[PDB]
Formats: C-alpha cells, structure tokens, sequence
C-alpha cells in the first residue's frame, strides 16, 4: 500500500462536484467523496478498481 | 448553496444542470444555442438539462440536449483558476419557453455592493455532505477588490470578483461551479473557486464574466 493510501480524501478548492474514490485506511476499502476539480492529491482515483490495484 | 434557500419553481429559468452519469456543475443559458460555464468543470461530453427544478424528479419541463461542441477557454490555468470558463454548444437549440430562457451578458464589470443572486445544486453544509434536490438561491453582494485580495493574497487576477460575507455562513459550494452569479440581470459571474465553503473571511471567487465578451462573441461567430 504506498503511503499516498493514508491521507485523507482531498476536495481541494474548486467547485465540482466530480465522484471520485479514495483508499479509506482504517475501513480498509475504497470509497467515495467528492472531488472539487483541481489540485488532485494522489490519493484521488477515477474508478473503484484504480483505487483497488494501487491502495 | 451553503445558507440559501429554495429558489421558487423554475425562477430562474437560465440556469442548467450539467450531467455526466450524474449533476457535476452548473451552468447559464446566453443563448438558444449556447451554455456559459466553468473551465474546470470540462469533460469531453456533458449533457446539458434545462428547465430542471429537482434534479432527481422529471417534472416535464426538463430539456436533456448533448453538448455537441465543449470549448473550455484555450488559456485557461489548472493550477490559478484564471480564466475559468467555457462554452457548450448544445446539439440542438433550447426551445425558449417560461422555464427555460437566457441570461444577458453583462455590460459593465461587477459593482461593489451590488446585490447578486446565485444559484445552485451544491452542497447546502459547511462542513460535511448534504447535496440537494432542489434548486437553490442565495443573495449576496460583490465585494471590492481590497476585500477579495485581501481574503486571497496573490491569488486574485484582474479576471476574478468575490461575492458573499466576510462574516461566513453563506457561500456556493462543491456542485455549484459553473452556475450563475446574477446583478441587475446580467450575468456577472460564473462559480469557480474558494477556500473551504462559507468559512469567514473566504468568500467565493467568481469569473468575471465582463472580460470574456469578445471571446464568447468571436467564439459563438466561428462556431456558427
Ligand atoms: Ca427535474
């Protein structure tokens, strides 16, 4: 799991409302938030199975 | 729209709901053919819904017209917002009737203090999630430039405008990009950015539409 999986999910200040998912560490799945549109950190994938591969 | 409230059935019969498998931002409709939105709202397909009141509920008057041509503006900055802004050619034209019709260009910049009203599917919360079916409205007045740069050093081009409360509580929000902000009728701005959603001293950052006439003018002429 590279460390990127720890952080929290990252809305960043744009204003969107883009689905994307993030590796919840403690719950130990992928899971969805919302994404602003810019200034993605890494922990920010454009599908379920990315997240799931990487983290 | 964090502190607004229920705009009334199809009130404001300019804006629309951008859709890719689900609402993502808004928009305005300027004319029959063309939709004004946000830069960092572009995908490379949107559907575009007018006439919507609630988002989850076909009411009847709703249009759903694909974006045949999606033209975000060619410098426009990811990583400063400057120049947020695009322009959605619909696949066919938006039949004008009373809840669906366009929004003038502005004729002049934003005048502080000037009341504005703004419109949205956003997130209504703070802090936290509550996204809602309903269309929602806010009131809120332009702020001066001393403001806005002093909210957000360095970060404001002569492009951008704030609009809202030093005081917090009241702001667009995630979902709210793109969509209208209103002056007089005219439409001043479009919802770009801000830090958090209705934090004090954050109010939202706006495209100032004003300085993008000759460019949505020459865009819709080259693409007609
Ligand atoms: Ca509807």
């Amino acid at each position: 799991r590279p460390d990127f999986c720890l952080e929290p999910p990252y809305t960043g200040p744009c204003k969107a409302r883009i689905i994307r998912y993030f590796y919840n560490a403690k719950a130990g799945l992928c899971q969805t938030f919302v994404y602003g549109g810019c200034r993605a950190k890494r922990n920010n994938f454009k599908s379920a199975e990315d997240c799931m591969r990487t983290c | 729209i964090v502190g607004g409230y229920n705009c009334e059935e199809n009130s404001v019969p300019y804006q629309v709901s951008l859709n890719s498998g689900y609402h993502f931002c808004g928009g305005s409709l300027i004319n029959e053919q063309w939709v004004v939105s946000a830069g960092h709202c572009y995908k490379s397909r949107i559907q575009v819904r007018l006439g919507e009141h609630n988002i989850e509920v076909l009411e009847g008057n709703e249009q759903f017209i694909n974006a045949a041509k999606i033209i975000r503006h060619p410098q426009y900055d990811r990583d400063t917002l400057n120049n947020d802004i695009m322009l959605i050619k619909l696949s066919s034209r938006a039949v004008i009737n009373a809840h669906v019709s366009t929004i003038s260009l502005p004729t002049a910049p934003p005048a502080t203090g000037t009341k504005c009203l703004i419109s949205g599917w956003g997130n209504t919360a703070s802090s936290g999630a509550d996204y809602p079916d309903e269309l929602q409205c806010l009131d809120a007045p332009v702020l001066s430039q001393a403001k806005c740069e002093a909210s957000y050093p360095g970060k404001i081009t002569s492009n951008m405008f704030c609009v809202g409360f030093l005081e917090g509580g009241k702001d667009s929000c995630q979902g709210d990009a793109g969509g209208p902000v209103v002056c007089n009728g005219q439409l001043q701005g479009v919802v770009s950015w801000g830090d958090g959603c209705a934090q004090k001293n954050k109010p939202g950052v706006y495209t100032k539409v004003y300085n993008y006439v000759k460019w949505i003018k020459n865009t819709i002429a080259a693409n007609s």
